[PDB]
């Protein structure tokens, strides 16, 4: 009938709308979490003081 | 497919992001990108998943497989994304927002809580990560550098002239120099932080360098932190070494007839892993290949219909 | 630069000679508690930095508090201002900016 | 203004019908005053001919002669008078419904 | 000839009106002013209820926007050239940041020479005697507006 | 196809002898004009002057559109001599109104040496104590390309058109818009 | 700056200036206008007494009525700054007195500029002040019955 072909038409398109994954933004954060954000986000990486040199093998196969 | 040691990625306004090859001017793939612009796009450290952001939504692309779809996206803004980036480990995002608000996303499905939201009085322009993966610059339309540090929850506000809106702000991966460009031109250079240790985080005023009389655009630095190149709205390009902050190569794509009058201008600009070659995305619907030291271009490639405002270059760490 | 910009200077010098003149019937204007409804969007506290802001603009301590400015400088401030092209694009299209 | 308007077509009214236009209101400056007497015997014998070349299209050219062609009949004297008589017989033949 | 309007509130007008009158003596007793002739055009505004009222009818006035339309109609020059060339060079016009609608605002002042009005004035002047005169009352009219304007904050002024 | 005799006479010396070429002039186009509406103020135009003064910018601009461009090309350069022999103003006023009427027409000025001949009017109506066209034509050649000598003659008109006002702006486009220490100090 | 010592001497500058040459516009006006002045300037000090502000209200309403009918023709500054002293300080019974006798002194055809302003605050819930409006609004009428 007429509502019967929008049931199976709204179906077509539910399965090609189940391939992309949302991720909301909720409003919530570690705010109670004070001492604990000193190793959470807070890592702090100094490191690779030493320098390395280069060849130009970079652009040596690109051309 | 991004099985390859060199990607380049370029989108615009032609609603479709082209991924080339540094080889060949051949197109390997087109991904669909509706109802939208892109401002800036990075790709993550894993080399296995780019980022394009662009107007309340973040579209998030496969590179090992083919699939023309924002497998993820991420909602909840309500205004443009300025520019987005990733942690050296791709623990967590950072996005700037034309909403006033830097916030950091976390990449794990799980209940980390590891976001923290900054907010500021201006729509911001650009965000910048320090190389220690610690601090993180924000700067926004007043002219106000904000230098916010991940370990405490203060920032320091640093303005060298107010009235002017920065557009772009980067650290060299050496730690030897901080640059930033405003609306008038004037790129500004501060020494960085030299407290390792305890992230002192001291700046100093080093250089000011009067060009681009026009807009500028964007500024970079390079792996090696040799060379300085700064976008400008004139359709040129300069640039400048770390030595004595001298003009090393200037680059301009004008065609010196009257008739055309500004027919493009010049966003965005990359490097490679040798600093030998630059890739530069202008506002011409082409991408262009140049070298530093003869100037005259080396590839060319045209395969969009729009204007293009942004472009990202990345290859293998040893070069 | 002519006939436009000296005619500012002009009525500038007048308004604000006669600051006292104009300021009295805006004040009579804000302060109306029937009329003052469409503003609205303390109760009074927002027509108080109504007339402030007029006061500053009349007194040239409005572009900057720390200072005062003199007509010609305030002029100049205004015309860059409205010209600009930063400011006209983000203009709604109905209002036409580029015409 | 509106006279001065016509002798620069300030309208963009096409040649075809601006020369009847600019012709009229020439004819009847001379008219409208009496120190010329002398040349209103002459003018209205050239106002009839504009009526009877155009035909249909001389209905907007009526509000301007009339008010001063009638006042004039009014004001002159003498063997004018019964000369007029005739030429307006000839406008009113031209103009058939509009004379209203 | 007056205009009734409805579902307005016009007792903010009446006030403004008043405000003009005072501008006016203002302008009227300065011997710089007043050799200048500058004055501020009023219309009548009665008030008949909180959203009813009745405004004077200025005659021999038309609008901006229908002054500019009739020009370019006549000269086969489309109404809106300058809003086709943007959404032409970038659709989504609405949503492009601070720093890209500018580019394509400035693209399209420079493809298109700005002079409608400028040659607008003058064809409708019976010669240049009076051509002169009407331009020197709008260039010293605009710029009254535009200063008074400022001080009350008048917005929306399509 | 008659003009060129009323117009090519050449033996106008007196003052007299150029308002009698300009009343001929006029009455020849009223009586060749391709409409009956002019030719039948021919007769009044011989018994009254005045009315075919006022005549000569329609009459012109009928048979002028006529005439082919080998035709219209000699009446060009006849008006150029006409308006470069005498100084008398109620000639040049005619002729004035002439090129003012045509410019209003939606065919276009009439052609003349060098883009209408706006150089050539502009310094005709100077003499003619007729500044407000002749600061018109100064601004046309603005437009095109600016000059000292271009800037130094608007400030002298405005000067003696009671804009004192207008001239001053002339000043200021020249302080920050062109080379520094070029303004004279007259 | 207007401070708590300056404003006692300018008041007394102003004050010997209005006996020494009566009838100047410029006088009166000065003089009227500083005492509106100084109980702003009391009135913000005591927010952040009654028979502190007595003393400064009733000379300003005073001189306020002496400048009106000193300038017949561009009056309408000083004809509105008595509104305001009426509307916000017109409940206590040492104004009322001034303000009777100004209204009659000064000429009727002097509020036909201020009937909007009159006539927004028609419905004041003071008795004191609400019926002093009712009586010159009448008044207009007698004279001028079309214009209200």
């Amino acid at each position: 009938s007429n509502t019967a072909q929008r049931l199976e038409r709204l179906r077509k398109e539910r399965q090609n709308q189940i391939k992309c994954k949302n991720i909301q933004w909720k409003e919530r954060n570690s705010k109670q979490s004070a001492q604990e954000l000193k190793s959470l986000f807070e890592k702090k990486s100094l490191k690779e003081k030493p320098p390395i040199s280069g060849k130009q093998s970079i652009l040596s196969v690109r051309l | 497919v991004g099985s390859d040691p060199v990607i380049l990625a370029t989108a615009g306004y032609d609603h479709t992001v082209r991924f080339w090859q540094a080889h060949s001017g051949i197109c390997t793939r087109t991904v669909q990108h509706q109802d939208s612009q892109v401002n800036a796009l990075e790709v993550t450290p894993d080399r296995s998943m780019i980022a394009a952001a662009g107007y309340q939504h973040i579209r998030m692309y496969d590179l090992n497989s083919n699939n023309p779809n924002p497998i993820i996206s991420y909602d909840g803004v309500n205004k443009n994304i300025a520019s987005v980036g990733f942690h050296e480990d791709g623990r967590w995002m950072y996005t700037g927002g034309e909403d006033c608000t830097a916030r950091i996303w976390d990449l794990r499905s799980r209940n980390l809580q590891c976001q923290r939201i900054f907010q500021v009085n201006a729509p911001i322009n650009c965000v910048c990560l320090h190389p220690n993966q610690a601090e993180l610059i924000v700067g926004d339309q007043s002219g106000a550098i904000h230098i916010w540090d991940l370990k405490t929850d203060h920032n320091e506000q640093l303005i060298p002239e107010p009235e002017v809106s920065i557009t772009s702000a980067h650290i060299d991966p050496d730690a030897s120099y901080m640059a930033a460009v405003n609306s008038t031109g004037n790129c500004y250079v501060w020494n960085l932080t030299g407290g390792i240790g305890d992230e002192v985080t001291q700046l100093i005023p080093k250089t000011k360098i009067p060009a681009h009389t026009r807009y500028a655009l964007q500024c970079r630095f390079s792996p090696d932190s040799t060379l300085l190149a700064t976008c400008s709205a004139d359709q040129t390009c300069k640039i400048w070494r770390t030595s004595n902050f001298s003009l090393m190569t200037e680059l301009s794509i004008k065609s010196g007839n009257p008739g055309e009058s500004s027919r493009g201008w010049m966003w965005g600009c990359a490097f490679s892993g040798d600093s030998q070659y630059i890739v530069t995305a202008s506002s011409d619907n082409l991408a262009r290949l140049w070298c530093v030291e003869t100037g005259e271009i080396k590839r060319e490639y045209g395969g969009h219909q729009k204007a293009v405002v942004c472009l990202a270059f990345n290859d293998s760490v040893l070069g | 630069d002519g006939n436009y910009r000296i005619t500012c200077h002009t009525v500038m010098e007048v308004l604000r000679e006669h600051k006292d003149s104009v300021m009295a019937v805006l004040e009579a204007f804000v302060y109306d508690p029937l009329l003052n409804w469409r503003l609205m969007d303390a109760l009074n506290k927002k027509a108080i930095q109504i007339i402030n802001r007029v006061r500053d603009k009349l007194t040239g301590r409005d572009f900057s508090h720390d200072d005062t400015l003199d007509v010609p400088t305030q002029v100049e401030l205004l015309i860059k201002q409205a010209t600009s092209h930063e400011n006209l694009c983000q203009c709604y299209i109905g209002w036409c900016p580029f015409w | 203004y509106s006279t001065s308007e016509m002798l620069v077509n300030m309208g963009n009214l096409p040649l075809d019908e601006f020369y009847p236009a600019v012709s009229m209101v020439a004819l009847m400056r001379i008219f409208r005053d009496q120190s010329l007497s002398h040349h209103h015997t002459m003018v209205v014998q050239a106002i009839t001919f504009i009526f009877k070349s155009l035909g249909l299209k001389c209905v907007q050219f009526l509000p301007q002669v009339m008010p001063t062609f009638l006042n004039v009949i009014r004001v002159c004297d003498g063997a004018i008078r019964e000369f007029l008589f005739q030429q307006l017989g000839m406008l009113v033949s031209f103009v058939k419904s509009h004379i209203r | 000839v007056f205009l009734l309007k409805g579902h307005e509130d016009l007792r903010q007008d009446e006030r403004v009106m008043q405000l003009f009158g005072l501008v006016n003596t203002l302008l009227a007793n300065d011997p710089t002013s007043l050799r200048k002739n500058l004055s501020i055009q009023r219309y009548a505004v009665i008030p008949l209820s909180t959203n009813s009222g009745l405004i004077g009818w200025v005659p021999h006035c038309d609008t901006l926007h229908a002054l500019i339309r009739d020009y370019r109609e006549k000269k086969k020059i489309l109404l809106n050239i300058e809003h086709r060339i943007m959404l032409r060079m970038a659709p989504d016009y609405d949503h492009l940041t601070l720093m890209q609608k500018v580019e394509v605002f400035e693209h399209a002042v420079n493809n298109t020479a700005g002079d409608d009005l400028a040659k607008l004035l003058w064809l409708k002047s019976p010669s240049s005697e009076v051509w002169f005169d009407r331009r020197t009352n709008y260039t010293r009219s605009l710029a009254v507006m535009s200063m008074v304007g400022y001080i009350l904050g008048l917005g929306d002024r399509h | 196809i008659n003009l060129q005799k009323a117009w090519g006479a050449a033996r106008r010396v007196s003052k007299d002898d150029w308002l009698e070429w300009l009343r001929r002039l006029s009455l020849e186009l009223l009586k060749d004009s391709s409409s009956p509406s002019l030719r039948s103020c021919w007769a009044l135009a011989q018994a009254y002057n005045p009315m075919a003064r006022d005549l000569f910018n329609a009459a012109f601009v009928s048979c002028w559109s006529e005439l082919n461009e080998d035709q219209q090309d000699e009446l060009i350069r006849s008006i150029e001599l006409a308006l470069t022999s005498q100084d008398i103003a109620e000639v040049t006023q005619t002729l004035l109104n002439l090129a003012e009427f045509m410019e209003h027409s939606d065919k276009g000025p009439l052609p003349l040496r060098d883009d209408n001949g706006i150089v050539l009017l502009g310094e005709r109506a100077a003499k003619c104590r007729a500044y407000a066209k002749a600061l018109h034509y100064k601004e046309l050649e603005f437009q095109k390309g600016p000059t000292p000598a271009i800037l130094e003659s608007l400030i002298s008109i405005n000067n003696k058109l009671q804009q004192p006002e207008a001239a001053a702006g002339v000043l200021e486009y020249a302080m920050k818009h062109f080379g520094e220490l070029e303004i004279q100090a007259t | 700056g207007i401070n708590e010592s300056t404003i006692p001497k300018v008041l007394q500058y102003y004050s010997a200036a209005t006996e020494h040459d009566r009838s100047w516009y410029k006088a009166w006006h000065a003089w009227a206008v500083m005492n509106f002045e100084a109980v702003l300037h009391y009135k913000h000090q005591n927010q952040a007494l009654s028979k502190t502000l007595l003393m400064y209200t009733v000379p300003a309403v005073q001189g306020f009525f002496r400048s009106i009918s000193l300038s017949r023709g561009n009056n309408l500054q000083d004809t509105l700054r008595v509104l305001t002293l009426w509307f916000d300080y017109g409940h206590w019974p040492d104004v009322n007195e001034a303000l009777v006798e100004g209204v009659k002194a000064i000429q009727i055809d002097t509020w036909l500029q201020v009937i909007p302003q009159l006539i927004a605050r028609i419905d004041t819930p003071r008795p004191l002040v609400g019926r002093l409006i009712h009586q010159l609004l009448t008044d207009i009428g007698r004279y001028h019955p079309q214009a209200l």
